RNA sequence: AUAGGUUUGGUCCUAGCCUUUCUAUUAGCUCUUAGUAAGAUUACACAUGCAAGCAUCCCCGUUCCAGUGAGUUCACCCUCUAAA
């Protein structure tokens, strides 16, 4: 038989990655006080989270 | 097809021709296609009327309560059809538009008045 | 319909997700009504799942 | 075929349905049809030499059974040996048309006026 | 008092229209098929009599007359804040095939503050959209109208007259009585009942006119038959009832 | 737990050169769709005859387990149903030959 | 002549016939064996009678409606309720659709003798226990008029509410009313 | 015609034309006998006959055909459970242990009925289905709106134009 | 398959090919109005336009929808077993 042996892989592969080598909150959930956009993104967010 | 987290939700099904809206309600899942695979199929539903009108809907409870009991979601126009009916209460939204044309008819008549 | 890795269309991202204005009196009268109609539809959902669990039962 | 069409017209016999197999020999065919013809059982002859009644149940009308033929003396008061499972060498064509299994692009198609 | 289904009274009405095995189980213009034939002996032909026999009597069995039904007055609930505002009227229902038609829901949802059960009429129109029962036209058929009702009284057939009024409506609808009765009526005018013989007829004409004391077309009839202890008998009946 | 399909089998021995085990296939009938006619189909199926108890064509019963312990085994050997040439008569209870009694009945 | 119901029983159409049928005079010309298995779409080209007339349009006294019981029961089989096929029909497919449709509004006028079987009653049972026919006891509320919970209605919060939203919607508010008004012309 | 003796024996009408029906509960079906004994008339015309039926009613079930292999035939079954079904038809009728195996093991018309009203229950005649399973796929082709807009066009009120 | 043409100076028997009917298209021409389904054929490369952000900052659609018929017994039935 012919298993999928490299999607296996990658699935590991990927996997541990995103468990081990996360982005920090601060990385990624910081927020820009000139524009209010978090990085990693470059997205902006809701009105009603400006003066907070 | 395997689906994330694909639960059961009854949603709403086009099935009429141009310038011919037609629907019907089925019990299908909540990423599934709109006319694609259902479980079970509910009482069609009627938009348009005809000869005094006709808007004829029908529902099977025995199987709906069931199906809705397993672990099923509902969709807006399904809890709007509820309330129409009155299997569920009266959906909140629709006392908001029933409100807002009350005050929209009350500024007519504030605007008919005026004309004079 | 987009799946991520496109050549997404550059012209949403000039927009400000604005909330409009809301009234009180009208605010906390449907939020009122919008607890207490799911409070009956909790009720009706548990009410269904007895059911279910006594024809299982049965 | 017409042939059979127009001999049967000329008999008197309106509408019967007749499997032309084998080949088609005109005169052959016409004299084996003849042949067929003049070796029948009718129903009074069979009744008589058998004794039994023609007890039928016809589904146009309703269960009421009509006798055809009755006999001209005597009535063998036994029944037939109803014996199921019986020997008659019926025709594959039959089963076909029985189970609806026969397909073709000239199977049973619109025919003709007149 | 009245005791419609009396054992002999049953007997008598019976006794009015005969068996009949060649009326009753007449062909029909419909599919043609080649019969079948069989030779038996006559122990057997006397069983196949006798099961036609059984057959036509389980044939005559309805109708009863259920009078005219009473439009339903019951609401389920109601709201303030609509009255007037979503004409049209939406109907609803449910469905349930363990359950018989005579005990659903069809609700509809009124403009008005207020939330009916809908009338008999609608009920079987929904019905028969839903469930759609052999006959019943959605629509009414125009064989009833007046000039095509006279003419279907001229056809001398008031057997498939009767057969059309009851596969139409429901037995227990107003019009469905109204053109039974009127049918019944132009049967009693010029004295005749050997063509309502192999139908509905001990039910809808001999009880109704039982019930009205229009009893001298019977008593015509049974005096034109031959029998006497019958029409004693139907004097004794018609006192009892009256 | 119960993976397996088949459950209850009888079918007849063959294999029988394998270590706890015996190959054993069901001579069916399918029904053909044109012919309408039942034929001497049959297929091979691993059983699990732990004794060997069995020879080479006999008539046998399995037991399905509930769950396949190895790749295409799935049933087991319970017991001899019919041991051919030993075999004995339903009624009667004693042994019999090509339709005729080994030891006589009435007894 | 126009609409015919008394030249049905005439002399030229006794003698033209009598007791043969029409549809069988009209023979088909086609290829080899049997004909295609649809005939002419018209009868007429609109304007003249173009190409071998139809069995009907011959003559401008041969008209059909409802009353027409003869010609419609003559010009299909009246003892077998089968209608046939284009083929053996061989007219003019709009006078075939025509004609299919006069005898079926024959039929629903009653003007068309044929067997008319009945069927059997709706439900069984011809009883009116049930609370869906029998009767159904209202509620308090529906007594008293209003519906089942009030608060759908309008119901004025206190004005600590409106003001703990107020500083939620401080620069974003509108202009409200008292209660809905029951006006509509 | 057919190249065979009885051509009776397989025509589906005749297979149909049966009534028995085995319970959810045998499994294997053993039947075995001795043709050149013209003393088992009964179980050579059943093995002949009725087989084909019994294989129609149910092709799940197992069954296994035998000749020689005791003096008195027999007809052997096993059950669910592990118990046997030992019926003899020697000296007997088909007839006779068809209506012994209807009465026992056969399914009560109680069985038959429920199933019946399952299978009609689930033969939803309400729904508007795609024909192959329903009837009426659309609103369009019953009574309650405009019949098709390609069986005739739409009134004024048509969407779009406006 | 209810049928026809066909081997010869002629007939009988076997049998080949084609015609007769319905679907997919367009080479040709020709097409009054209006209505309805559908408009890939290229698993070759694509200009571009557009198609999915609400939202007190977080989940969430992006892992669906919409297409392909290259490859292709991965679909129906039973049991086990987390996401709802
Ligand atoms: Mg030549
Ligand atoms: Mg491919
Ligand atoms: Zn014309
Ligand atoms: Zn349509």
């Amino acid at each position: 038989v012919r298993p999928r042996l490299i999607a296996e892989l990658a699935r590991r592969v990927r996997a541990l990655r995103e468990q081990l080598n996360r982005p920090r909150d601060s990385q990624l959930y910081a927020v820009d006080y000139e524009t209010l956009t978090r990085p990693f993104s470059g997205r902006r967010l809701p009105v009603r989270a400006w003066a907070d | 097809k395997a689906y994330r987290g694909g639960h059961l939700t009854i949603r709403l099904a086009l099935g009429g021709c141009t310038n011919r809206p037609f629907y019907r309600i089925v019990a299908a899942h909540n990423k599934c296609p709109r006319d694609g695979r259902f479980v079970e199929q509910l009482g069609s539903y009627d938009p348009l009327p005809n000869s005094h009108g006709e808007k004829l809907v029908a529902l099977n409870l025995d199987r709906i309560r069931h199906w809705i009991g397993c672990g099923a979601h509902l969709s807006k126009p399904m809890e709007k059809l509820l309330g129409l009916a009155g299997f569920f209460p009266l959906h909140p939204m629709m006392i908001t538009n029933a409100e807002r044309l009350r005050r929209k008819r009350a500024r007519e008549v504030l605007l008919a008045s005026q004309k004079t | 319909r987009k799946t991520r890795h496109d050549p997404l269309a550059k012209s949403k991202i000039e927009r400000v997700n604005m909330p409009p204005a809301v009234d009180p009196a009208e605010f906390f009268v449907l939020m009122e009504r919008y607890q207490h109609y799911r409070q009956t539809v909790r009720a009706l959902r548990m009410e269904f799942v007895s059911e279910v669990q006594r024809k299982v039962h049965e | 075929h017409r042939a059979i069409i127009t001999i049967c017209r000329l008999i008197g016999i309106k509408d019967m349905y007749a499997k032309v197999s084998g080949s088609i020999n005109m005169l052959s065919l016409t004299q084996g049809l003849f042949r067929g013809l003049s070796r029948q059982e009718t129903h009074q002859q069979l009744a008589d030499k058998k004794g039994l009644h023609v007890v039928e149940i016809r589904e146009e009308c309703g269960p009421l059974p009509i006798v055809v033929a009755s006999p001209r003396g005597p009535l063998r008061k036994d029944p037939e040996p109803e014996d199921e499972v019986p020997d008659v060498k019926l025709d594959w064509e039959d089963v076909k048309t029985a189970q609806g299994m026969k397909r073709s692009v000239w199977s049973n198609l619109k025919r003709a006026a007149t | 008092k009245p005791t419609f289904m009396d054992e002999e009274v049953q007997s008598i009405l019976t006794k009015m229209t005969g068996l009949n095995l060649q009326k009753t189980f007449k062909p029909a213009i419909q599919e043609l098929k080649p019969p079948t034939y069989k030779l038996m002996t006559q122990a057997q032909l006397e069983e196949a009599t006798r099961q036609a026999v059984e057959a036509a009597k389980v044939r005559l069995k309805m109708p009863p007359v259920l009078e005219e039904r009473v439009p339903i007055n019951d609401v389920l609930a109601e709201d303030k804040i609509l009255e007037g505002t979503e004409t049209t009227k939406y109907v609803f229902t449910d469905i349930s095939y363990s359950i018989p038609h005579r005990e659903r829901f069809i609700v509809v949802r009124e403009p008005s503050g207020t939330l009916r059960k809908a009338s008999w009429e609608e009920r079987d129109r929904m019905i028969q959209v839903y469930f759609p029962k052999e006959g019943r036209k959605i629509l009414t058929p125009i064989i009833f109208k007046e000039e095509n009702l006279r003419t279907m009284y001229s056809q001398d057939r008031h057997v498939d007259v009767l057969n059309l009024c009851f596969a139409q409506f429901e037995p227990d609808s107003t019009e469905y009585i109204k053109v039974h009765h009127k049918t019944y009526e132009d049967i009693d005018k010029r004295g005749k009942y050997d063509l309502l013989r192999s139908t509905r007829y001990f039910g809808g004409m001999v009880w109704y006119f039982v019930n009205n004391k229009k009893i001298d077309g019977l008593l015509i009839d049974q005096i034109q038959r031959d029998l006497i202890d019958d029409a004693t008998n139907l004097v004794q009946l018609y006192h009892v009832l009256h | 737990r119960s993976s397996v399909h088949a459950r209850w089998i009888v079918g007849k021995v063959i294999g029988t050169k394998m270590q706890k085990t015996a190959k054993v296939r069901v001579t069916r009938l399918v029904l053909d769709p044109y012919l309408l006619k039942y034929f001497n189909k049959r297929k091979t199926y691993f059983a699990h005859d732990a004794l060997q108890q069995c020879t080479v064509g006999d008539i046998v019963l399995l037991r399905a387990l509930p769950v396949p312990r190895a790749k295409h085994v799935k049933h087991e050997l319970a017991e001899i149903v019919f041991k051919v040439g030993k075999v004995i008569d339903p009624v009667t209870g004693k042994p019999c030959a090509g339709t005729t009694y080994l030891e006589s009945p009435l007894s | 002549k126009d609409e015919p119901w008394k030249y049905l029983e005439s002399e030229e159409y006794q003698e033209r016939y009598g007791s043969r049928p029409v549809w069988a005079d009209y023979r088909r010309n086609h290829k080899g064996g049997v004909p295609p298995q649809r005939t002419r779409k018209t009868c007429i080209r609109r304007n003249k009678v173009v190409g071998n007339p139809c069995p009907i349009c011959r003559d401008h006294k041969l008209h059909v409606d409802f009353r027409n019981v003869k010609l419609l029961e003559q010009f299909v089989c009246a003892h077998t309720g089968i209608i046939f096929y284009a083929p053996y029909t061989g007219v003019c497919v709009k006078q075939h659709k025509r004609l299919t449709q006069a005898i079926q509004k024959a039929r629903d006028h009653g003007l068309l003798i044929y067997h008319i079987p009945q069927v059997e009653p709706r439900d069984l049972d011809f009883s009116t226990s049930h609370g869906a026919v029998s009767a159904t006891p209202p509620a308090p509320t529906l007594v008293s008029g209003d519906p089942w919970y009030p608060w759908y209605n309008w119901k004025q919060p206190p004005e600590r509410e409106l003001s703990r939203l107020r500083r939620l919607y401080q620069g974003h508010l509108q202009e409200e009313s008292g209660p809905p008004p029951e006006s509509m012309p | 015609p057919m190249k065979g003796r009885f051509p009776i024996r397989r025509t589906l009408q005749y297979l149909s034309q049966g009534n028995v029906v085995f319970k959810d509960s045998v499994k294997v079906m053993t039947v075995n006998y001795n043709t050149h004994g013209e003393l088992g008339e009964g179980a050579r015309k059943f093995v002949f006959f009725n087989i084909p039926q019994i294989q129609y009613k149910n092709p799940w079930v197992q069954i296994m055909m035998f000749k020689n292999m005791t003096p008195s035939p027999f007809l052997r079954f096993y059950l669910d459970s592990g118990e046997q079904v030992l019926v003899d038809v020697e000296t007997k009728s088909n007839k006779e242990i068809m209506e012994h195996i209807r009465k026992i093991l056969g399914k009560n018309e109680e069985t038959l009925r429920e199933e019946e009203e399952e299978k009609k229950q689930l033969s939803h005649p309400a729904n508007f289905g795609p024909r192959k399973y329903c009837l009426r796929e659309c609103i369009c082709e019953v009574e309650g709106q405009v019949p098709c807009p390609s069986l005739v066009p739409l009134p004024k009120e048509m969407r779009g134009k406006y």
